């Protein structure tokens, strides 16, 4: 065992874990939004389809 | 010193850049490198010794003798046409007042004189933000007046800097005396390709800065100065050892580190207008500074030098404060060479 | 006297002998302003005098 | 909040802990004296912490679990060779003087961070500010050269003026005839060598450097034999003390905040131990640099930070 | 017995499947340069009654 | 520099309305998993340099590494390929605008271009 | 048997103020470990 | 090729999450594997090379050097594995990721299809030697020589690399097939010359010539094992690679040009042909022997004549594999007595039969015995500049001579005589030793069965 | 140009070059640092008036501001270099070399 307080303690620190998750999840849908968004406008502008 | 107080002369060092930067009146970016010169001279003197008293005191005097000269090429440019924006100015003798005011605001060769001692006196942080930081202002007011630069001086200038830097690294062992003169060489070659393209420039200031500040960050983990104390890292961090060693490697130049972009860059620039000899004497000095970048590691990682006994216990305790941005600018200042045509996003 | 004498002598050692040189020669600075800032003044005159005269 | 230059920002300070009852207090004593339970006493009547005298292994008591590691691994020295070999050709004198000098100098940092952080005092065995005595004794007998007790005048230069002495010094006066009765009555076989001249020496550097150097920022309180058991004495002179003299009211919030940040991080505080100077009594060879480092990377919580040790039972590892 | 030789013999497939990795990527690049297929002065040649294309 | 004065040049826009007519990169491309490569080795790099287990000390740390590098590259790509297409244009333009200065010369066959000969002996 | 590493001899080189030392810089001084110089007994 | 480039770059990360006592396993084995795909770029079109992509193709020339390195890894790995055994885990995986990183970069340099490209893995393979040569060597000069080997390349290959982008402003593209359909005559003018100069001058130092080859005695003394072996095997032939690629462009200044080249090639041939003979170390005389071979390939190449390439192609394999089998044979004996000196350990022949055996093979291919492919390639280039002028026999016959003279001057000095009656270490050989040896010298006869998959594009 | 432009020019030269000889004291440096702010003030000044600038007239004035924000810069440092020597002599500046 460790004789001091160990400021990682034996679970992380779930407030952090979380945020980093959401961060991470928030910047990948917004990724998957804004490129959806460019690939319409794209088509739109260019008159395909 | 406050930590107040530290926080805001540290921001009123960056808005007196930024006022340098955003601003169209010479008037305003005189006065944008006054408040930058005043708010970093305290910044130095931040631990007091004497060392640092006279390091700051020298860089004082050499400041304000560019700004003198700055002001006096401001007036005279002001004298032969009536306008205050930052513009051509057509003016020689004005224009070269300008050019050898920011040359001794950069540390260009022969004014290089004042870089080798001043970061030697300063503490690691201090000299971090000196060697880093204090760049882009007179880099921006050269890139704004870069098309009436007469070439021959600013590329006599660029050569004596490499040339100089070179040769002055071969000798020192003291890593921030190393370091000053790495920077000196790495200002003569964006200096070098400022009158062809000023993109190249921009390009090479943001390797060199990230580059830059991985050494630096790395050399206050390991809290040495000197290459003896250096030497001993080997025993208590070797991960430290190998980044640092893979750092060194970039800073040379070598391929395919991301040291090579702006090098190469520059020399694909000066090449497209017939510039032949220069770029050829270039490579040939930079090999200077990639060799005494090789005996730094050699003394660092790839030996293992005699260690004290007193390091046993120093195996024992962990670094507290850990810098947050070091593995980014680490990766970022090796491999980043196959997103080379990205500098298209800089013009 | 061609491999461990002549051909040493001619690139590497007169290459490492005068970098030696040369690094001695420029990194050998009292630290005294009063020098170098004499020097920044012949600098100007230098720059003052040699390019912006012909235009 | 682990404390820094925004904890100081805003909120805390360290003035406003300190209850006239910090009182950094070193008890100093010739070998073999009753200074340790005078120490323990003197901290149980005033409510302050004991720090027992700073040994070969304090550091691993610091460190992981209190258990103390390998001589190999740790110290790489003994008293008991120092005692029966004092002339020997490895240095184990002066390697054992230097380790003991930076273990102390660790102490006294622990002890100023903990006085800092919370405001109760601390009472040491022994300071770094008198851990000279042992040095010039060796010097003297001819147990160690010139150059070590350079190296050490030069760490100490180093290290020692970033920190600030201890508020009242207590030395425990004892002759070295009853010194030398108590070592041979106390029964371990290898402090009945030490000579004499070892103990006079050691008496004359504390009665000639160590107590005229500290009058002048401290105050002392010599004592004896006889006057050393009766700790409520010595506590009431203790409390009814004037401290106005040193730099301790001298000190404004920044220089404590510097202190404390500087006390803290111990890497910082054993910095210049391991300066670049070759002697051949610490210096170590690369080959069995390597190795002992290799076998301390391989101890049980030894190998990963003290928090991502999966051997010794942590568990949530690739959340952390 | 399959989960220690798995957990220890898992890096034995690293390499065959980047081999198989290699051919995909090949074959997308093969794709991507099928501008004069069919089109050769040399091997123009008129299209079978079921195929249609001359090679992938 | 040549694109900073420009007609029409918003300042710090980074991202000009018009640049939204070009066909954005593709998320399975390969300088966008060279950036997310770029962001693995630096969370090996940060689990390093703190002295944990290099391999799997933090997930998510990492994941935020990974998702931050490929988001900055994203945009990154965007803006190069904008200003790659914008020299594309404006160079058509100029030659289309002087055809005096880029004339279509006559086109030889190699039965009548006389080259020189050199024998290699 | 083993490989040649560097020993105190080989590390004493890179101790000295700079490399290569000329007559001139033999009397040069390393800076202190700290970069604090000694006050001076300045008769004020 | 990706098919090849990949498991590469999975051989890294396998190696890297491998237990701590089955590194060595699995990388030979999947060294060997990426080596036998790597066999079926042997298959090559008479007319034209194969274009896999926009950037990757594969000729007649590279394919062979491909095979060689391919082949090369999992030997370099046999034979560390003897040196390391003390080392730890971490740098274990440290050196075979040295190794790989190397092999990647050297098959990535052998199709690159564009000149810059080939230029910047060209050079990136510089840092993984240097790090192998500096940091796993055993005598102190080894970072001296690594100096060496480095300043000498960068000194010669830095202007090349002005030259290529200037090409590329003039020409507009630096493509190889590009620039081969599009190639024009170069006129005789100072800058002209100096472009020649510029382009030929890295691979020259990269070969090396006579009057810059004085980096490669104490790279390939002070390095470890593997790195002698990869430097002398594959990292020379990079020179002449490129000088075969690059000549294209450079006519017709290579007839006037070439003077100089040559004479310094045929007289340090002859001259490092004569060291080879007084020479109290067992490295350097392979050392030398190489630099004899590589200018006697510099003569094939210089002259220019399609036989001129056969006989190069076809004596830089075989000089590859002759001097990796050299190096390894010292190598066992360096291991056994710890000392490099020829003369220490005597008559071995009586106390190791097998590896005398070996020795005597190596040296009968080292000095171009009929029908290996080593004389195959020396005949065609003697024949070639018998063509050229029929005074070059003289020199190339006056080195045939001294040639054997050395070859078998080591292999009497080393296995026979009477044994030093005080080395009693000396213990038989292991299966490691006689296996590496036998996949060193089967290749050889296997492809003097088979000449023409080694004669290059001319054939 | 006339005479009194010519006089002003020279005499910010004359200032310069006196900076630039650094005699043996730091006061008559930061002296000529101040008169080549005059200098610049005054010709500054001409220029505006003779071309009858109207806005540019506050121009001076905050030059002169922050000359004295140099001038007292320069002797805050000149302070503490008499503190650490009891001598404002630059032969004293000389712990860090090149
Ligand atoms: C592209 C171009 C990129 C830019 C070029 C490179 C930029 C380099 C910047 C140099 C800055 C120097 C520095 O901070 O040290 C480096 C530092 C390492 O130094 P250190 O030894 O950890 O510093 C010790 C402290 O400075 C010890 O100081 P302290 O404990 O006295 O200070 C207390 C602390 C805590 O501060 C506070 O308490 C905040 C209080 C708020 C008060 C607000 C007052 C407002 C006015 C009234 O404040 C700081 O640590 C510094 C604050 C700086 C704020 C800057 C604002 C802009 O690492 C970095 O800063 C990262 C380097 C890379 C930055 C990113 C670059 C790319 C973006
Ligand atoms: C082109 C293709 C790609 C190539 C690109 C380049 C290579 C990749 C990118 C590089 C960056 C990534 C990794 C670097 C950071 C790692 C830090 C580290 O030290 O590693 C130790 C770490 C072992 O530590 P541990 O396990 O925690 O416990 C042992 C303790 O750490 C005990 O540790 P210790 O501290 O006690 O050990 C002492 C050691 C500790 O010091 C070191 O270990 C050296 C650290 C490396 C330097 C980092 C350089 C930064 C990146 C620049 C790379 C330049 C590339 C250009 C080429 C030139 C190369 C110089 O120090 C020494 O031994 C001194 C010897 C002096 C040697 C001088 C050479 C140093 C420079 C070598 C750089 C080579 C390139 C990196 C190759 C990967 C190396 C991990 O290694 C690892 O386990 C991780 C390695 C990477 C894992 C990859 C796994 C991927 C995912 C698995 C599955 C694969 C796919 C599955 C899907 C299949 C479909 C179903
Ligand atoms: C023409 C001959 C026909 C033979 C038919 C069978 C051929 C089998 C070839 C096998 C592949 C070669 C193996 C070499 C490694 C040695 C293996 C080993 O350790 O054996 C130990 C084994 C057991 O002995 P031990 O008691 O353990 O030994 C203890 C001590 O080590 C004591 O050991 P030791 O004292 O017995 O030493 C080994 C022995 C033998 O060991 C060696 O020296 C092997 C190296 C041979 C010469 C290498 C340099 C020349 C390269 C020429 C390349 C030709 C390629 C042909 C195709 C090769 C395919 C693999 O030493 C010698 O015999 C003197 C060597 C010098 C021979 C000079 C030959 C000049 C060229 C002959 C003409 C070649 C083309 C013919 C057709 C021309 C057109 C009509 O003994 C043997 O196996 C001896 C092998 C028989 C000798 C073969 C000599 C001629 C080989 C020429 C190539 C094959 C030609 C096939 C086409 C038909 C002809
Ligand atoms: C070498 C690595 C360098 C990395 C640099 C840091 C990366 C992370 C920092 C986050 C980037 C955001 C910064 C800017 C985003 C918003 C601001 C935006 O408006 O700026 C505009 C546009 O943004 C910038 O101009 C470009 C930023 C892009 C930086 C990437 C270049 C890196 C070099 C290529 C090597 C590959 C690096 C890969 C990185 C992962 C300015 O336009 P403009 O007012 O008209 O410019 C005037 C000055 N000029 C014309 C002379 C240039
Ligand atoms: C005009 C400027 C042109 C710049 C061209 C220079 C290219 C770079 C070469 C670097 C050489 C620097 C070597 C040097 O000066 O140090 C001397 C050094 C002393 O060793 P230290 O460890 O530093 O000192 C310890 C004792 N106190 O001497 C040595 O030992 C030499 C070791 C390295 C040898 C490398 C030789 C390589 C030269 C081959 C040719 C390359 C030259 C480049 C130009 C070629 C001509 C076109
Ligand atoms: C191991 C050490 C080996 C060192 C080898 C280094 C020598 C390499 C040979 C010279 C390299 C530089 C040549 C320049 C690169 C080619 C570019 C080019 O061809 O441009 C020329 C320019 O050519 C030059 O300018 C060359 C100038 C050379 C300056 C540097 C000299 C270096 C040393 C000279 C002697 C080296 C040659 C022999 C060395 C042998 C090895 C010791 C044409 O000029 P333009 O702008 O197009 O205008 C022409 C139409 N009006
Ligand atoms: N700097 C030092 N050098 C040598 N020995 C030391 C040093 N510091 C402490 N010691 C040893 O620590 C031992 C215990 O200290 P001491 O106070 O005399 O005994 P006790 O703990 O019973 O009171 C002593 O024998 C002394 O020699």
């Amino acid at each position: 065992k460790f004789y001091i307080r160990e400021p990682p303690h034996g679970s992380p620190d779930w407030l952090k874990v979380g945020l980093t998750l959401g961060t991470s999840v928030f910047l990948w849908i917004y990724l998957i939004k804004q490129h959806k968004e460019d690939v319409l406008e794209y088509k739109r502008r260019n008159g395909l389809e | 010193m406050n930590p107040i107080i530290y926080t805001t002369l540290i921001m009123t060092v960056m808005s007196g850049t930024m006022l340098v930067m955003i601003s169209s009146h010479w008037l305003l970016i005189w006065i944008g490198f006054e408040m930058n010169l005043l708010a970093m001279i305290p910044v130095l003197m931040k631990n007091f010794n004497p060392r640092a008293t006279e390091a700051a005191t020298k860089y004082f005097l050499t400041q304000a003798t560019a700004s003198m000269m700055l002001m006096m090429a401001i007036i005279i440019n002001l004298l032969y046409s009536g306008q205050w924006t930052i513009t051509k100015m057509f003016n020689p003798v004005a224009m070269t007042m300008m050019t050898m005011a920011l040359a001794m605001k950069l540390g260009l060769s022969p004014f290089h004189f004042w870089v080798p001692e001043v970061t030697q006196g300063i503490s690691l942080q201090a000299g971090l933000l000196l060697l880093t930081w204090q760049k882009l202002a007179p880099l921006s007011v050269l890139c704004q007046i870069s098309q009436s630069i007469n070439p021959n001086l600013m590329l006599t200038m660029a050569m004596l800097s490499i040339l100089i830097g070179g040769w002055g690294g071969l000798n020192q062992t003291q890593l921030r005396k190393i370091m000053a003169y790495s920077s000196i060489a790495h200002m003569g070659w964006m200096t070098a390709v400022l009158p062809y393209n000023t993109t190249m420039t921009i390009l090479n200031l943001l390797i060199y800065i990230t580059m830059t500040l991985a050494m630096f960050m790395l050399l206050i983990h390991s809290s040495a100065t000197t290459t003896l104390s250096l030497s001993h890292t080997w025993n208590k961090m070797p991960v430290i050892t190998s980044l640092m060693m893979v750092t060194l490697l970039s800073m040379g130049g070598l391929p395919p580190l991301s040291g090579f972009m702006p090098k190469w860059m520059i020399i694909q620039e000066m090449t497209k207008n017939e510039s032949i000899i220069m770029p050829t004497l270039m490579a040939m000095t930079a090999l200077l500074n990639l060799y005494f970048y090789m005996r730094l590691a050699y003394s660092s990682s790839l030996t293992m030098f005699p260690s004290t006994n007193n390091m046993k216990m120093k195996w024992q305790f962990e670094h507290t404060k850990q810098m947050k941005l070091l593995p980014t600018m680490i990766v970022l200042s090796t491999l980043v060479l196959p997103m080379t045509p990205a500098l298209s996003s800089l013009n | 006297l061609l491999d461990l004498i002549w051909l040493e002598t001619i690139l590497p050692k007169t290459t490492s002998f005068i970098q030696m040189k040369m690094s001695i020669m420029v990194s050998n600075q009292k630290g005294l302003i009063k020098l170098y800032f004499l020097s920044f003044l012949i600098t100007i005159m230098i720059s003052m005098t040699l390019f912006n005269y012909h235009e | 909040l682990q404390y820094g230059p925004l904890a100081f920002v805003l909120g805390e300070r360290t003035t406003r802990k300190l209850t006239e009852t910090s009182k950094v207090i070193t008890v100093d004593g010739n070998i073999c004296s009753g200074k340790g339970r005078l120490a323990r006493e003197i901290a149980e009547k005033l409510g302050l912490r004991h720090f027992p005298e700073a040994g070969i292994h304090y550091a691993d008591s610091t460190t992981g679990d209190g258990k103390p590691l390998d001589v190999q691994l740790s110290g790489n020295c003994s008293l008991e060779k120092f005692y029966d070999d004092p002339k020997s050709n490895d240095g184990n004198s002066y390697r054992l003087q230097s380790w003991l000098y930076a273990s102390r100098l660790l102490q006294y940092a622990d002890a100023l961070e903990h006085l800092l952080s919370t405001g109760q005092g601390v009472v040491l065995e022994r300071s770094i500010y008198s851990d000279f005595v042992f040095l010039e004794a060796m010097y003297r007998q001819g147990f160690i050269r010139k150059q070590c007790v350079e190296h050490y005048n030069e760490v100490k230069k180093v290290t020692a003026c970033e920190y600030l002495p201890p508020h009242v010094v207590v030395y425990v006066d004892v002759p070295v005839p009853e010194i030398q009765s108590r070592i041979q009555k106390k029964g371990n076989p290898h402090e009945m060598k030490i000579t004499a001249a070892y103990l006079q020496d050691i008496e004359n550097a504390y009665k000639k450097t160590f107590l005229p150097e500290m009058s002048e920022k401290c105050e002392v309180l010599q004592y004896s034999a006889r006057e050393a058991e009766d700790a409520e004495k010595v506590v009431e002179d203790i409390e009814y003390l004037k401290c106005d003299k040193g730099p301790w009211p001298d000190q404004d919030d920044r220089t404590f905040h510097r202190l404390r940040m500087l006390v803290q991080n111990k890497l910082e505080v054993l910095n210049y131990t391991t300066i670049p100077v070759y002697l051949p009594e610490i210096t170590i060879g690369a080959h069995q640099s390597d190795r002992v480092f290799q076998k301390f990377t391989e101890l049980p919580g030894r190998k990963y930070s003290p928090g991502y040790n999966e051997d010794v039972g942590d568990k949530w590892i690739w959340l952390k | 017995n399959v989960l220690q030789i798995v957990r220890d013999h898992w890096v034995h497939i690293l390499v065959p499947v980047g081999f198989v990795f290699g051919c995909y990527l090949d074959r997308r690049s093969d794709e991507k340069l099928t501008a004069f297929r069919n089109k050769s002065l040399l091997f123009k040649r008129e299209l079978r009654p079921n195929e249609e294309v001359t090679w992938k | 520099t040549m694109m900073s004065g420009r007609p029409g040049r918003v300042p710090l826009q980074f991202l000009p309305n018009e640049a939204r007519s070009l066909p954005p990169p593709k998320l399975t491309d390969p300088r966008l998993v060279y950036m997310g490569f770029l962001g693995y080795c630096s969370g090996l790099i940060d689990n390093a340099i703190r002295r944990r287990p290099v391999v799997s000390a933090g997930l998510h740390r990492q994941l935020l590494y990974v998702t931050s590098f490929v988001f900055f590259g994203y945009y990154l790509l965007k803006r190069q390929d904008y200003m790659y297409a914008l020299r594309d244009h404006d160079m058509f333009a100029y030659v289309k605008s002087h055809p005096e200065d880029f004339p279509e010369k006559d086109k030889k066959t190699y039965g009548e271009i006389l080259e020189e000969f050199h024998p290699v002996r | 048997a083993r490989q040649w590493q560097p020993d105190v001899e080989w590390a004493e080189q890179f101790g000295g103020a700079v490399m290569y030392p000329t007559k001139e810089t033999a009397h040069w001084k390393p800076p202190p470990w700290n970069d604090v110089d000694p006050p001076k007994d300045t008769l004020v | 090729m990706l098919k090849i480039i990949i498991p590469t770059t999975m051989l890294l990360p396998m190696t890297w999450m491998s237990k701590h006592n089955m590194i060595w396993i699995n990388a030979t084995v999947h060294s060997l594997l990426i080596s036998l795909i790597s066999l079926s770029l042997l298959n090559q079109l008479g007319e034209n090379s194969l274009n896999f992509s926009l950037t990757f193709f594969s000729d007649s020339l590279s394919a062979p050097l491909l095979v060689l390195t391919t082949w090369l890894l999992p030997l370099m790995l046999m034979a560390s594995q003897s040196h390391l055994s003390k080392e730890t885990t971490t740098r274990k995986k440290l050196y075979i990721t040295m190794l790989i990183l190397l092999q990647l970069f050297l098959i990535m340099t052998f199709t690159a299809t564009e000149l810059i490209l080939f230029y910047i893995l060209f050079e990136a393979t510089l840092v993984p030697t240097l790090i192998i040569i500096t940091r796993w060597g055993n005598q102190t000069e080894r970072l001296n020589a690594g100096l060496y080997f480095l300043f000498y390349t960068l000194a010669g290959s830095l202007p090349l690399l002005v030259a290529l982008v200037y090409i590329q402003n003039t020409t507009g593209s630096l493509n190889f097939l590009i620039i081969h359909y599009w190639s024009h005559p170069l006129s005789n003018s100072w800058s002209n010359i100096f472009m020649w100069l510029a382009c030929i001058m890295a691979f020259m130092v990269k070969m090396p010539l006579y009057g810059l080859h004085l980096w490669l005695p104490k790279a390939h003394v002070e390095a470890p094992i593997a790195g002698s072996m990869v430097l002398a095997a594959v990292l020379l032939k990079l020179g002449g690679y490129g000088m075969m690629r690059i000549t294209t462009i450079l006519n017709p200044l290579t007839n006037y040009m070439a003077y100089p080249f040559l004479m310094l090639s045929m007289w340090g041939m002859i001259m490092t042909s004569s060291i080879c003979l007084r020479q109290t170390d067992l490295k350097s005389l392979i050392a030398y022997s190489s630099v004899s071979h590589m200018a006697l390939v510099i003569v094939a190449i210089m002259i220019q004549t399609p036989w001129s390439f056969m006989g190069a192609t076809a004596l830089m394999i075989a000089h590859g594999l002759t001097s990796s089998m050299l190096f390894c044979l010292a190598n066992t004996n360096y291991e056994r007595v710890h000392s490099r000196t020829m003369i220490l350990a005597r008559g071995l022949q009586t106390l190791l039969p097998l590896m005398a055996t070996w020795w005597l093979v190596a040296s009968l291919t080292n000095l171009a015995l009929p029908p290996s492919i080593n004389l195959i390639g020396e005949l065609f280039i003697i024949t070639a500049s018998f063509s050229w002028s029929n005074i070059t026999i003289i020199l190339m016959g006056m080195n045939m001579m001294i040639t054997a003279l050395y070859s078998l001057y080591m292999l009497i000095t080393t296995q026979r005589g009477k044994y030093t009656h005080h080395i009693n270490n000396i213990k038989p050989s292991f299966t490691r030793e006689n296996a590496l040896m036998a996949l060193h010298i089967l290749p050889l006869l296997l492809l003097t069965l088979n000449p023409k998959m080694i004669l290059g594009p001319l054939y | 140009m006339p005479l009194v432009y010519m006089n002003i020019i020279m005499a910010f030269a004359i200032a310069l070059a006196g900076l630039l000889m650094y005699r043996s004291h730091l006061m008559s440096s930061l002296l000529c640092l101040e008169g080549m702010m005059l200098s610049l003030f005054i010709m500054s000044t001409l220029i505006i008036l003779n071309t009858h600038f109207t806005l540019a007239n506050m121009m001076p004035i905050i030059l002169l501001v922050f000359a004295a924000c140099e001038a007292a810069l320069g002797l805050s440092l000149l302070v503490m270099v008499s503190n650490t020597y009891g001598t404002d002599y630059v032969q004293n500046l000389n712990l860090l070399q090149c």
